């Protein structure tokens, strides 16, 4: 179509449209809703752009592109077909940031330990983490494996 | 495991290997991160397609073993599950994007000289070794060859095997397939040129994808197995699930399970 | 259509603009393959995606026009709908395959100077014509850029646009992009080096890729305007509709269709 | 799976499997139900195996696998995810033949007409075909176009 809308940029994360069906060619599920409220009951979404009714949005920042959410169970989503404008990003492997995980609480800054340093509570994950990485008849028993050395010229490099 | 060797007792204590109940029948595997909660890749317990789709009665697991078989009466430790979460957007439909579960005992099982937890890579060190030409480790009970005569039986691995593989410059990355590769995945494996072989194959998905912190000299586990196109196959590398993005959501699940 | 020059009056009498008639807006081209029946591209008629569905009532027909606007009071032809017959397996779910459609007009049109009909290929010329580096045409009233600044009135060709392209090796066309592509689907285009730009925009879709033929020097319909990535960017290239590949179904929906 | 059925071969042509899904995770409809009867009748269904209820079938030869229909729209159709062996041919353009058109009765042989051939009756394609392909303001009056030159020298090659 010509006499269509303009080209979606930023990989539909701004979009504010109202297409609510599927590449599938599929329905689209009410952003709040018994069912997709459950589903995004976990994940990290962001404002940027209401999530209005049911009409297909890119909350979470998907790099993909702005989905609906068909059903209930998991990976029940399905992405649109918003017409973006340039080819994703290819993040050079550790490219793409991810902004890792708090102490339970946004923004560290005040942030100090021994030498490791637990992220999971101790209460819910349970035990271990403290001392975790450290096999026992290796590490803690300070003796190598096998190929460990192999595993080890890789990092700093042999050229 | 293709190509790969041996692994030594003791070796990788949070590989974790998890099989459904009745069959008796070896699923996928996984690692133990703590003394409750396992991580595995979430397509081993269900996949639509292809009619996947096992519930916590379905399956146990089995922490510190050796042979892929033969009750070892000391070191191992089966147990039932409980939890089971896999992602809300676990896109199953096109290209396993975050094929991460995560499973959860039903009693903490007790650590061991054999059963020892992993770790779960941090922002930090997670800059320092997520780069193109170091090396880790997938291990697991997954098929030895990518094919067999007749009876998969003939390439099932005796005992635990391992083999180091290097991360591969995310471009040649998705060069190798018109498969969607996700921003949280990551594929490894040698180069046409390089010389060396090596892959998990078939049965490794959920195995972890580990590497050695020179600072600390902790084990951390990047990536878990989670697709790739046959096994070896000379041009083709195999992808793993990104843990350090995903790890955000193991925070938002664990924690939100009551304390 | 991108890069092309203005058609001489009269020089594709086959030429089909297809629009909706409420509200007026040009929709796509289209051929006229006999005095009766016109050969489209699906994807106007139908794109669920989109909310694309558009029945008999929704569009009409105007065989013979110059000017993408301007009642041609001495020689276009508006007319109504009878027909749209959609492939059974138009694949729009995932990559338009087999994009092909086949409106059917309410009364046969008066044959003319200014309107005449195109050729369907035959299992011979095509063997012959459909040779990577040969060129044909394709006409549009289609989008002259790719953007505008503000309003797409900004891009809109005045009247009829040609362009002639040249067949492109599959190999390199299946290189060009992740979707999928097709038996039945064939690109156009010149490469990275070769110095000649050109190309079949958005809104072309529908309109015929001709050639003219070597022996009986008459022109055939090759494909139909179907897909592409932006237009006229530079590693890419228009994919088109293989009208031969799917003529044998063209003969069972019009032969059957009565007498 | 590792223990599971063994390769599908031919991009599943010959396969007599009982799969009815669809990679989009969807249901499949019967291939002799009022819905698929229709959307079939009009195409062209070569043998090969049978159709069996709803089970994932490869009946055109389609050369992308095996598939359902999901549905009685067009395209309302899903390929099933098999999992084949190798990597689907792709042909250099024309190299994919097809076997186009009988006189609307199988194969030709006895065939044989003045230049051209009207490969569609008269009586439901309608007037024209005959004199198709030539246009009246030019080779009908002798006269070239701007540009058919250029289209010629293609055929010619500069090389
Ligand atoms: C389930 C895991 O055991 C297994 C890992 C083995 C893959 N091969 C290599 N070299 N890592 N995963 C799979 O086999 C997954 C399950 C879904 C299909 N699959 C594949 O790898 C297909 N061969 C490719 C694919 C299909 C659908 C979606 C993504 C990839
Ligand atoms: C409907 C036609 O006007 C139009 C032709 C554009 C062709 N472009 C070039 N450069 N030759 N078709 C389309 O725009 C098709 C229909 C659906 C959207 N589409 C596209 O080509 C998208 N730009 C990409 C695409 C989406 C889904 C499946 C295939 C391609
Ligand atoms: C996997 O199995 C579980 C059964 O334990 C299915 O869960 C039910 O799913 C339906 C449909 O989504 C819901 O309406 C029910 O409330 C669910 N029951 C429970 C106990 O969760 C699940 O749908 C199955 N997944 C698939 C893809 O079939
Ligand atoms: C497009 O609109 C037409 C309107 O005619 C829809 O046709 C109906 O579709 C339903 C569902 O498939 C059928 O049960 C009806 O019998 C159809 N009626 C007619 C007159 O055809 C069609 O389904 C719509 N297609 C899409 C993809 O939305």
């Amino acid at each position: 179509s010509p006499l269509l809308e303009t080209c979606v940029p930023d990989r539909g994360r701004e979009y504010r449209g109202r297409l609510a069906v599927t590449t599938h060619g599929s329905r689209c599920l009410a952003w709040s809703s018994e069912q997709a409220k459950a589903l995004s009951k976990d994940q990290d979404f962001n404002p940027a752009v209401p999530l209005a009714e049911n009409f297909c949005r890119n909350p979470d920042g998907d790099e993909e592109g702005a989905w609906c959410y068909v059903a209930d169970q998991p990976g029940d989503f399905e992405y649109c077909d918003l017409n973006y404008c340039e080819e994703p990003v290819d993040g050079d492997l550790g490219d793409r940031l991810g902004e890792d995980p708090d102490p339970d609480a946004a923004i560290e800054g005040r942030t100090s330990e021994d030498h490791f340093q637990p992220f999971f509570n101790e209460k819910t994950f349970g035990a271990g983490e403290a001392d975790c990485g450290l096999r026992p008849l290796f590490e803690k028993k300070q003796v190598q494996d096998q190929t460990e050395k192999e595993l080890f010229e890789s990092y700093i490099e042999g050229r | 495991i293709v190509e790969g060797q041996d692994a030594e007792v003791g070796l990788s204590p949070w590989q974790v290997m998890l099989f459904r109940k009745s069959p008796q029948e070896l699923l996928c595997g996984a690692s133990l991160i703590s003394d409750r909660w396992v991580l595995t890749a979430a397509h081993c317990l269900l996949y639509p397609p292809w009619d996947k789709n096992f519930t916590v009665d379905d399956l146990l697991v089995r922490i510190g073993k050796h042979s892929r078989t033969r009750y070892e009466r000391k070191v191992e430790k089966i147990s039932m599950l409980d939890k089971i979460y896999i992602h809300p957007r676990y896109n199953w439909k096109e290209n396993l994007d975050r094929d991460i579960a995560l499973l959860k005992l039903k009693r903490p099982i007790e650590l061991s000289d054999y059963i020892h937890p992993v770790c779960l890579p941090d922002k930090q060190t997670a800059a320092k070794l997520l780069h193109a030409g170091f090396k880790g480790r997938v291990t697991g009970w997954g098929n030895r060859r990518e094919t067999w005569t007749t009876s998969v039986a003939e390439v099932q691995p005796s005992v635990l095997q391992v083999v180091n593989l290097p991360l591969v410059e995310r471009p040649v990355c998705k060069a190798s397939t018109r498969i969607r590769i996700t921003d949280n995945m990551f594929c490894a494996g040698y180069k046409p040129g390089e010389g060396k072989r090596g892959d998990a194959c078939e049965g490794d998905s959920g195995g972890p994808f580990v590497m050695k912190s020179p600072y600390n000299n902790r084990w951390y586990q990047m990536g878990i197995v989670s697709w790739g196109e046959g096994c070896d196959r000379d041009g083709k590398y195999g992808f793993y699930t990104h843990v350090f993005r995903l790890k955000k959501w193991i925070q938002k699940v664990i924690d939100r399970l009551g304390s």
